[PDB]
RNA sequence: CGAGAGGAUGCA
DNA sequence: CGCTCTGCTCCTTCTCCCATCCTCTCGA
DNA sequence: GAGAAGGAGCAGAGCG
């Protein structure tokens, strides 16, 4: 799901940047590093709650080198999953050994050993769908999803969506 | 749990609709500053505008992201979110709890119990009856 | 009393050849002795069995039995010791170090 | 030269602290060592060239540090741990307030 | 704790020398100047130059043994050395 | 990657699981080694790599910037950690010996008063002294609060062996004798309860009992025990990588005896012979006679020898340590020279630099610098782009082709004004350091103003000091500032003057002032003109 | 160093090893700084 | 040995003395707070001298004879003389020199009159006699009420500590308390007047200058005193040496152990 | 590469 | 008289001693 | 060979 976390992050900043157009420079600093986040701890940070009123907190002068660190604290809106989660998503993606859908800013994978035992990949359907039973998934139709666990990668996070189950189907 | 500012904040289950609706007012935000220095598909459309007048475009996916939320987006009118909230959170559901129910559309108590197991052993499936007949009244109008 | 006692011991031995020092030289080195409660003497049986930082009693005359001591104690140090900053290379919170220098950027843009 | 043990001292005295730095860092030991956050040991993998770090034992592959010591340190310690002793390392003070 | 802050409104040789020599490194680094220059190439005279008529924007922080602080402007500090 | 700092330091005993986890191989062998390449089990390229070879466990980087990774060894049988032996024997004196408990308790009074010392370390130190006098572990303990009702606590109620030092291993006199079995004692430790530690002043997390007895030793990496190519491709490895092989020999024997018939003696001694030899690894020194000597006769250095003592890893590399950016020579007076000069050679401001940075403020006369090159006095040795190419401008004609960038150091000669610090050794007080004003001269010397030697304790007869050059800019700041000579005239140590008029000096001012000296006008003229400071009033 | 070659000796061990000697000298002039 | 011992002994910025564990040592350093390198000695008028001498030095009496205040010592002559008010202040003067007598005379026993103590205030009224050549032969415009209350006033910027509760307050009583009994034996009225024919331009000169040169001499936070107290110890070490020795290592079993007994 | 030896260097 | 128990004494067991330079030699 | 920390042993007064 969605959460608003107070987060914390340090910049350095080089001197050339000492200049009184800090106020704004910095927050913009910390809109590029901060947008688009992916992390276990956190999953995917989406926004940051109140993009001025940003907190600097003063910065603290190296001895190294004239850089200066800043511990910048902010509001930001994240999203995580939960292992038994449900989601009113929507495929992207299709396979034969199941579908992508996408989960907020997550990619979830829709294995075929969880969807419906009566539901079998249909390779005529175009897209490709499953189509055996009732539950007929493809990458134009919506689909609610369980969230089978998380399975966080480095380049991003993406877990497992079983359809398997009395609710939580197609569409 | 507690916030960085030192205040002992609880965790904010923030619904898929409400959150929508609150990055809509940070990106309003966000054009603001710059300048210092309704259904689905008409919200989907204006918040991209949003997204390309306040980021650079680099990070698609939120783009993406905010679009398909859009898309099963369950209590688009602001006004009427607000009585969600009061529905389930003066309940003293909690707040995991009261994300699904608000973000997820549900029409019969069993239904949530049925979708949601931390539910399904403890909630007052009469409450689930009656709020959920007043969301899914809601989730109509939309 | 002891500690006046040992004051104006110390200050006889100094003042004998004819040299004269500071009385507070004296007078912080008798303090130190006395600090802990009792005549604690300045030897690796004195001095060095304190309850300071492990890392720093490592250097005064027993290096690998303090180790062990501190391994088997499960010892923290709080590495405010300047000794502990140098082996660790750090700058030492002392003199210029005892402080830290922040940007004031109210005045930089105050300022134009 | 040797810059002793006498030497620093009369450093210390003045309380050219800045200065002290540069002779036992910059003049000559420096060195960079990568530590798990949970465990204080240089026992991280640092693939520079793939900019992936990793601490077999703890499965983190996020709680990493660069840390400038003097290569002597690092020898210490590591003698230390041949030794059996675990000289944990930790950037963070525990006593917070 | 700016409020009745407890230090002396005096200023340190070594905060003087500190302030200095960060000074000092920031002009080295082309930092803004702030001060019309008469020619002082050194790094160090124009800090020095800086420091005599207080345009240095920098904040020192003050540590007590318990941890905490205080913050003094080095405008505020008053220099006789 | 992130940076940070040091803030706090925690010690402890490896537990040997971690040992395990961290190590990135198993050592199996005592062969380093058909001609070059190396044993997968020792020094293996898992290990921190030899030379041109980028493995280092495929974190390449050579040596240059790519530490070692620690190996396992699995010891067939446990064995006793020779620092902590003394410590384990007083541990054994308190615990109830098969029962996992202490054989006092806090329903005595002294043990609850002992049990209320903060200090860890007296903690244990009150208890022991009162453990070690009780010889039984009675399971019943008549309570202080009731007499009359008893304490079922100890769950051997046996007595217990009197424990006597034996060279590397540990007796147990039964009061009715043998030597402690190592792998009991494991028993012992492991039955110890959590609630036991705080009162031994053992940590749940970081040093438990159990954890002082060596299962498997980490083996560190080439890097702690370098290679040695003295000779022509000749090993004479350091002596730890041929100790770590008669180890190694030791403990596969030991598994050799017991596998192959298991000859119960044969097995006897052999533990003893690890047991020696891991003793003697960690500490060639013990209070008994054992001592390892190397085939060449001397006596071989275990780490303990390589870290204690002066001269050891901690005073002779981490409390002081040789550097660069210094010169050493022998010293001369110069009347002719202020107090915060000094007369340095020509030639050695030739050798040292200092990292100059190039600004609009100092470009030209730096551009002109690096045209005169590093063979005249005037210039600079090493141009530094940004990127850290260090243009080395001894070797290129390009000296009078780079044109210089901001933000490019150029290792600048050291020239007249440069601080610098002095010291003479031995650096018996503050004074025998100071910061001086360089002044090139050309003649192999030191050049000081006659009065500054009073601090310094100095003496032209030969006398030697040590010159050391700050590289960075605040360095300077910091030197000119706090260690400049003038600074100091006054000491706190005597609320005195450190320097005055000295030698001639001195004698010349009491001639000169006496009551009946007369100078003639010609010879006044000249003597006032001598006085830079003179406002040219006659 | 500085100087020149003196005299060069060339002889065997008696293992019938060639051993080669150099005696190169040099002139010290009294400087400044030399001990007296 | 002796640096190990006070390796990390330092003045924090509280003006108190801390090891590395922060235990305290000194609440005040050297008891006063005052930088070693700035202390000279000087004489304390008030110690020596006949009861009857320190009267005449300093006593003034503008009622009787005994102590009368000769006119010509200022412009104004009988305006003073004859006021009760003005003498009821040198009274408390008079009256607190005399509590410093008696006081000091438990300080130093032996009733040596020459201590390191800061601010070497002859030298500053020589400067302000010799700063404009102060005319020694006119009466001077001064008055009682200002020598009093520049004084008393003097007092009150001397300050080492700057808490505001009590406990500072009170210590900060303590650490000039030797100094001030300098200051007032230097700057008493009389002495201000005949020995000193200072004017009020100069004499208000001095009360300025002699702040900002006390001031200058306060301990630097973050002075590293413990390695300076050593090394200053040990340098006179290298010139008894084995009884040294003997107190350092405390060493129980001293060589020559003796009393005295009076 | 370690070990050893020599010469020291500095005192009212 | 019986038995305990801190006091005092008689052996052991280590543990540490100015900083530098500046060499040549010897044998693994 | 010198001094401090450890460990063992005689030992005489007090309680049962
Ligand atoms: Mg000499
Ligand atoms: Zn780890
Ligand atoms: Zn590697
Ligand atoms: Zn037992």
């Amino acid at each position: 799901m969605f959460f608003i976390k107070d987060l914390s992050l340090n910049i350095t900043l080089h001197p050339s940047f000492f200049g009184p157009r800090m106020k704004q420079y910095l927050k913009t600093k910390l809109l590029e590093e901060v947008e688009g986040s992916c992390t276990g701890k956190f999953g995917y940070i989406l926004c940051v709650l109140d993009y001025d009123n940003i907190d600097i907190q003063r910065g603290r002068i190296l001895p190294t080198d004239g850089s200066a660190e800043f511990n910048v604290k902010y509001r930001a809106v994240v999203f995580k999953p939960f292992k038994g989660e449900v989601v009113d998503g929507t495929v992207v993606s299709c396979s034969q050994h199941g579908f992508e859908v996408q989960v907020g800013p997550m990619k979830v994978f829709v294995t075929k050993h969880l969807m419906p035992q009566d539901l079998t990949f249909n390779a005529g359907s175009n897209p490709p769908s499953y189509q055996s039973s009732e539950d007929v998934i493809t990458i134009k139709s919506r689909i609610r999803v369980k969230i089978e666990g998380c399975i966080s990668q480095v380049s991003s996070i993406h877990a497992i969506g079983s359809i398997k189950e009395d609710y939580l189907g197609a569409i | 749990q507690i916030n960085h500012q030192g205040e002992e904040e609880e965790l904010i289950a923030l619904n898929l609709s409400e959150a929508r609706l609150v990055i809509k007012e940070a990106l309003v935000e966000r054009r603001r500053a710059f300048k210092r220095s309704e259904t689905r598909e008409k919200e989907l459309e204006s918040i991209d505008v949003l997204l390309e007048q306040t980021t650079g475009g680099n990070n698609k996916d939120l783009k993406n992201t905010m679009q398909y939320l859009t898309n099963f987006s369950r209590f688009r009118d602001q006004e009427t979110v607000g009585a969600v909230i009061q529905l389930l959170k003066s309940t003293g559901l909690h707040p995991f709890e009261v994300a699904q129910l608000g973000s997820l559309a549900c029409d019969t108590a069993d239904e949530a119990k049925t979708l949601i197991p931390s539910l399904n052993n403890k909630i007052s499936d009469d409450e689930l009856e009656r709020i959920l007949k007043e969301l899914s009244n809601l989730e109509t109008l939309y | 009393a002891g500690r006046a006692a040992l004051y104006k011991e110390v200050y006889n031995v100094i003042a004998s050849d004819g040299s004269y020092v500071n009385y507070r030289h004296m007078a912080l080195l008798v303090d130190v002795m006395t600090t802990q409660g009792g005549l604690t003497s300045v030897t690796r049986h004195g001095f060095n069995r304190s309850n300071t930082g492990a890392l720093m009693r490592c250097s005064f005359e027993e290096t690998v039995e303090i180790l062990f001591e501190a391994g088997a104690s499960a010892e923290l140090d709080d590495c405010r010791g300047v000794s502990e900053n140098v082996i660790l290379g750090q700058m030492a919170p002392i003199g210029t170090g005892a402080f830290d220098v922040m940007i004031d950027e109210e005045s930089l843009v105050k300022y134009m | 030269l040797r810059f002793g043990e006498m030497e620093r001292d009369c450093m210390i005295a003045h309380g050219a602290a800045s200065f002290l730095k540069e002779r036992l860092m910059e003049a000559s030991d420096a060195f960079r060592v990568h530590i798990c956050g949970i465990c204080g040991l240089m026992t991280v993998i640092a693939k520079l060239n793939h900019n992936q770090f990793e601490c077999k034992g703890c499965d983190n592959k996020i709680d990493i540090y660069q840390i400038h010591i003097p290569y002597a340190a690092k020898l210490l310690f590591q003698e230390l741990m041949a030794m059996n002793i675990t000289p944990r390392l930790y950037t963070d003070r525990s006593r917070d307030f | 704790p700016k409020d009745q802050r407890a230090t002396t409104p005096y200023m340190t040789k070594y905060e003087r020398a500190r302030i200095l020599g960060t000074r000092a490194l920031q002009i080295s680094m082309n930092a803004p100047v702030f001060v019309d220059l008469e020619g002082e190439t050194d790094p160090l005279r124009i800090a020095m130059k800086e420091l005599a008529e207080k345009k240095i924007p920098l904040v020192i922080r003050r540590y007590l043994p318990d941890g905490s602080f205080e913050d003094w402007s080095v405008e505020e500090l008053i220099v006789d050395l | 990657a992130p940076l940070r700092t040091v803030k706090e330091v925690q010690f402890g005993l490896f537990s040997p699981e971690e040992v395990r986890a961290i190590s990135v191989a198993k050592i199996r062998f005592p062969e380093t080694m058909q001609t070059r390449a190396k044993i997968g089990g020792l020094n293996d390229p898992r290990l921190g790599s030899i030379d041109r070879n980028l493995k280092c466990q495929t974190c390449q980087e050579g040596m240059n910037e790519c530490p070692g990774h620690f190996g396992h060894i699995d010891l067939a049988k446990p064995v006793f950690h020779v620092g902590f032996i003394a410590k384990i024997k007083k541990v054994c004196e308190c615990v109830c010996m098969h029962c996992g408990k202490l054989l006092l308790d806090e329903h005595n009074e002294l043990m609850r008063q002992a049990l209320a010392i903060k200090d860890s370390k007296k903690r244990f130190a009150a208890i022991w002294t009162l453990c070690k006098t009780k010889m039984v572990c009675e399971t019943d303990v008549p309570s202080e609060d009731d007499p009359t009702q008893l304490v079922s606590r100890g769950g051997c109620g046996n007595t217990q062996p009197t424990i006597r030092k034996d060279g590397l291993k540990l007796v147990g006199s039964w009061k009715k004798l043998r030597v402690l079995s190592t792998e009991e004692i494991l028993n012992i430790f492991k039955h110890i309860s959590v609630k036991d530690f705080t009162s031994l002043g053992f940590n749940e997390v970081f040093s438990r009992p159990e954890w002082m007895i060596l299962t498997c030793l980490p083996v560190p990496p080439p890097p702690v025990r370098p290679s040695i190519s003295f000779n022509e491709s000749q090993r004479g490895e350091d002596d730890l990588t041929f100790k770590l092989a008669d180890i190694l020999k030791a403990n596969i024997s030991l598994e050799t005896l017991e596998h192959n018939g298991a000859p119960h003696h044969a097995i006897e001694e052999a533990e003893s012979l690890l047991q020696f030899h891991v003793a003697t690894y960690m500490d060639n020194d013990i209070a008994g006679q054992p001592q390892a000597l190397q085939k060449s006769g001397r006596p071989v250095k275990s780490i303990r020898a390589r870290l204690k003592g002066k001269e050891g890893r901690i005073r002779g590399n981490l409390m002081g340590k040789r550097v660069d950016f210094s010169a050493r020579t022998v010293i001369s007076g110069d009347p002719n020279l202020e107090l915060d000069q000094v007369g340095v050679p020509k030639s050695i401001a030739k050798t040292l630099t200092y990292p100059e940075v190039v600004t609009p403020y100092n470009i030209d006369r730096l551009t002109q610098l690096v045209r005169n090159g590093p063979n005249e006095h005037p210039g600079a040795k090493y141009v530094i782009r940004d990127s850290g190419d260090r243009i080395d401008l001894r070797y290129s004609k390009r000296a009078g082709d780079i044109q210089l960038q901001y933000g490019w150091k150029v290792e600048r000669h050291i020239m007249d004004n440069d601080p610098v610090l002095f010291n003479r050794q031995p650096s018996l007080h503050k004074m025998s350091m100071m910061a001086h004003r360089v002044k090139v001269i050309p003649y192999s010397t030191f050049r000081l103003n006659l009065s500054v030697t009073s601090p310094y304790n100095a003496d032209f007869d030969g006398d030697e000091m040590n010159l050391h050059v700050p590289q960075s800019e605040e360095t300077r700041a910091e030197l000119s500032q706090l260690c400049a000579v003038p600074l100091q005239i006054v000491s706190p140590q005597s609320n005195k003057p450190c320097m005055g008029i000295v030698q001639d000096t001195l004698c010349g001012i009491r001639k000169l002032t006496l009551r009946d000296t007369f100078i003639e006008l010609d010879q006044v003229l000249n003597m006032l003109y001598w006085v830079p400071d003179w406002d040219g009033v006659i | 160093e500085n100087g020149i070659v003196d005299q060069v000796l060339v002889t065997t061990n008696q293992d019938g090893l060639k051993f080669v000697k150099v005696r190169v000298r040099t002139t010290k002039i009294p400087q400044i700084g030399d001990k007296f | 040995r002796l640096v190990k011992a006070l390796e990390d002994i330092m003045v924090h910025y509280d003006n108190t003395t801390r090891n590395s564990l922060g235990n305290v040592i000194q609440f005040i350093y050297g008891e006063d707070g005052m930088d070693a390198a700035h202390i000279e000695k000087q004489s304390l008028d008030t110690i020596g001298g006949s009861d009857a001498a320190f009267e005449k030095r300093y006593r003034v009496d503008l009622l009787n004879t005994d102590h009368t205040l000769d006119p010509s010592l200022l412009e104004s002559g009988s305006e003073i003389l004859g006021d009760l008010k003005l003498q009821v202040l040198l009274d408390e003067e008079y009256k607190q020199l005399v509590k410093d007598r008696k006081f000091l005379r438990e300080v130093f026993v032996d009733g040596e009159a020459n201590w390191p103590l800061p601010v070497n205030i002859r030298r500053i009224i020589q400067n302000a006699q010799q700063t404009f050549h102060i005319d020694h032969t006119k009466p001077s415009d001064l008055t009682i009420k200002d020598i009093v209350l520049g004084v008393k006033d003097l007092q009150e910027n001397l300050l080492v500590l700057r808490g505001k509760n009590e406990i500072i307050q009170n210590a900060q009583r303590d650490a000039v308390t030797l100094f001030c009994c300098l200051l007032r034996s230097r700057l008493a009225t009389r002495r201000v007047l005949q020995e000193y024919r200072l004017t009020k331009q100069a004499f208000d000169w001095v009360l300025s200058n002699i702040e900002a040169q006390f001031l200058r001499s306060v301990v630097h936070p973050g002075e590293m005193v413990g390695v300076l107290a050593a090394q200053s110890i040990g340098e006179p070490a290298t010139q008894g040496v084995p009884r040294l020795k003997e107190i350092l290592n405390v060493a129980k079993n001293m060589k020559t152990p003796s009393l005295t007994v009076y």
